[PDB]
């Protein structure tokens, strides 16, 4: 619910706006936003065949779309982020996986956790 | 003549600090780097040796 | 043998890149990460074997148990280094660190700190 | 396998999740448990394979020792090809998911009311 | 229809040959979108071609999209990238034309092979958008990539 | 026509709509923008007229 019901909502708008336009060109950049963040939503909502996730993963890397920053990225390479990330949280951040998983969701301080992490390793997995 | 000083107060200790963080950055990072080979290192065998007990067995 | 555990500082690592190591550096980060989350899943040893019933309900005897007592018996080789003076290469490199550039550094930070302070007075 | 279904004050509602690990459907479709949802698109949409990574999915599930988060799971195949249940199977096998798990196969030979029969039959397994 | 509608499930690859595409004159005249396989799915071909075919699924199908732009806006008018994309497509799908051996007396060119290796690159490299100096109807009825190339030079 | 084909219609029809719609706003959406900035503009060539207009 924390991560979802923003995106559940952005999906929405977005799908309406997803469906405008893409002649070539789409127009004002709050909309143009987005979509970008939408279509790496939408990676976020994919998932290769034979590929089943747990709910912490899940929930984290919709945390980081969410958060509003990987809609910098660009397509492959989200899918790209996407798998680096979540082996590195895992690897890493299992400790943190641990506590989010062990509350159940994210806290505050999860998240202040995970933005850190992810903010970092997104720059790692950028740069 | 209040100019001077204060514009040479910065370059001065800029020089300074810049160079004392500098040589404590380079300790730990150098040791850690020395460290992470090490690491690196060790892993990979014991799953050579791992990997060769699942193989025969099967 | 083991695992080397030690600490990795990411921003620290990367930037250093002293030009005759700094390859390693880009590329490293890549290979551990391989082995690091790889091993991280596997198990390392497998299933256990009980000869004996196994033995009773095979009809070309006695093979199982040639196999069986030889396996018991038996142990497997390990692997070994190439490297453990690289171990070395460090601390001699610790040293062009340190004492050679160090001291001579050292000296030049300390000066302009005092120099510093009088020309901020 | 006459059963009834549960009165009223035999059920309870949801409070539970369930996962699948299916991103999408987790987050936005929130999985839940003694549901009933409907699974609805053409041939090979992976159809089945869909609905494979989820049941691989519940593999962690029946690792995941809450007991209510573990998962007998029942795999009604109607009409299904034995080469197409093989090669389900032969997954399953792989993902041996199938140790908590019933599959009954109906295959498209089965006569008619029993291949109708079969998920009642199914049901009843579950109830 | 329910036959075919049951038909499905007892197959291994489905080749639904498009009429349209057929009427496109095309020959192979397939429905590739349709000429399937559910021993395809992404590791059941595996993912080059897979996703090579789905970015050519992609591209075609965008292709349709576009063609609603173009419904409004013309043969040669739109997004130049979307051209290209276009044009690729429109390549794609000569490339996919191939003589045929047996229709050779149709035809009048006898039909390819192009192994599969030389299959997945040739189009690889269409989507490598390699040729694309090149021009699409030098693949209409090709086999092997090269010898579309070598068309295009038949062509002037 | 037959039902089919009359969805084979309609849904076009929609895209269409929709299509149209895009232009439509998408148009209204370069337009808007493009009044405003007609003022300087405007007031600019009108004033370029500047001189035949006089003598």
């Amino acid at each position: 619910k924390q991560v979802a019901g923003t995106m559940k909502l952005e999906l929405a708008q977005y799908r309406e706006v997803a469906a405008f336009a893409q002649f070539g060109s789409d127009l004002d950049a709050a909309t143009q936003q987005l979509l970008s963040r939408g279509v790496r939503l939408t990676e976020l909502l994919k998932q290769g065949q034979y590929s089943p996730m747990a709910i912490e993963e899940q929930v984290a890397v919709i945390y980081a779309g969410v958060r509003g920053y990987l809609d910098k990225l660009e397509p492959s390479k989200i899918t790209k982020f996407e798998n680096a990330f979540l082996s590195h949280v895992i690897s890493q951040h299992q400790a943190l996986l641990g506590k989010i998983r062990t509350d159940g969701k994210i806290s505050e301080e999860s998240d202040a956790k995970l933005k850190e992490i992810v903010t970092n390793f997104l720059a790692g997995f950028e740069a | 003549q209040l100019e001077e000083v204060k514009q040479a107060s910065i370059k001065q200790i800029q020089d300074a600090i810049d160079m004392e963080k500098s040589q404590q950055a380079l300790v730990q990072k150098r040791h850690y780097l020395f460290d992470v080979q090490r690491n690196n290192i060790a892993m990979a065998l014991e799953v050579t040796y791992r990997e060769r007990l699942h193989r025969v067995y099967r | 043998r083991k695992l080397a555990l030690k600490t990795i500082d990411w921003v620290a690592f990367g930037e250093i890149i002293p030009r005759n190591q700094k390859a390693v550096a880009n590329s490293l980060k890549s290979w551990n990460e391989t082995l690091t989350s790889r091993l991280a899943t596997l198990p390392e040893k497998p299933p256990a074997i009980d000869w004996a019933y196994y033995k009773a309900n095979v009809a070309k005897a006695g093979l199982v148990d040639d196999f069986e007592k030889k396996f018991n018996a038996l142990k497997v080789p390990i692997p070994e280094d190439k490297y453990t003076a690289q171990v070395d290469a460090e601390e001699k490199e610790d040293v062009k660190s340190c004492a050679e550039f160090l001291t001579q550094s050292k000296t030049r930070i300390q000066e302009y700190e005092k120099e510093l302070e009088k020309m901020r007075n | 396998v006459g059963l009834k279904a549960p009165g009223i004050i035999p059920r309870i509602s949801v409070r539970e999740p369930m996962q699948t690990g299916i991103k999408a459907v987790d987050s936005l479709v929130p999985i839940g448990r003694g549901q009933r949802e409907l699974i609805i698109g053409d041939r090979q949409t992976g159809k089945t394979s869909i609905a494979i990574d989820t049941i691989i999915n519940q593999k962690r599930f029946n690792d995941g020792t809450d007991e209510k988060k573990k998962l007998y799971c029942i795999y009604v195949a109607i009409g299904q090809k034995r080469s197409t249940v093989a090669q389900l199977v032969k997954r399953l096998t792989d993902a041996d998911a199938m140790k908590y798990t019933i599959v009954v196969s109906a295959t498209a030979s089965d006569a008619a009311p029993l291949q109708y029969l079969a998920p009642y039959s199914g049901c009843s397994m579950g109830e | 229809d329910p036959a075919p509608a049951t038909t499905f499930a007892h197959l291994d690859a489905t080749t639904v040959l498009s009429r349209a595409i057929a009427e496109l004159g095309i020959y192979p005249a397939v429905d590739p979108l349709d000429s399937t396989s559910r021993i395809m799915d992404p590791n059941i071909v595996g993912s080059e071609h897979y996703d090579v075919a789905r970015g050519v699924q992609k591209i075609l199908q965008d292709y349709k999209s576009l063609q609603d732009i173009i419904a409004i806006l013309g043969m040669d008018e739109l997004s130049e990238e979307d051209k290209l994309t276009v044009s690729r497509a429109r390549k794609i799908q000569r490339f996919l034309s191939q003589p045929f051996q047996v229709a050779e007396v149709f035809t009048g060119h006898l039909g390819k092979l192009v192994p599969l290796k030389e299959t997945i690159k040739g189009f690889q490299q269409i989507l490598a958008g390699e040729y694309d100096h090149l021009p699409e109807q030098a693949f209409y009825m090709v086999g092997p990539i090269e010898e579309a190339v070598a068309k295009a030079d038949k062509l002037a | 026509a037959t039902l089919k084909d009359i969805t084979r219609r309609l849904k076009s029809i929609k895209n269409i709509q929709k299509i149209t719609k895009s232009m439509k706003m998408v148009a209204a959406a370069k337009y808007a923008r493009a009044e405003r900035e007609l003022k300087p503009a405007r007031v600019y060539g009108v004033g370029s007229l500047a001189l035949y207009e006089k003598a």
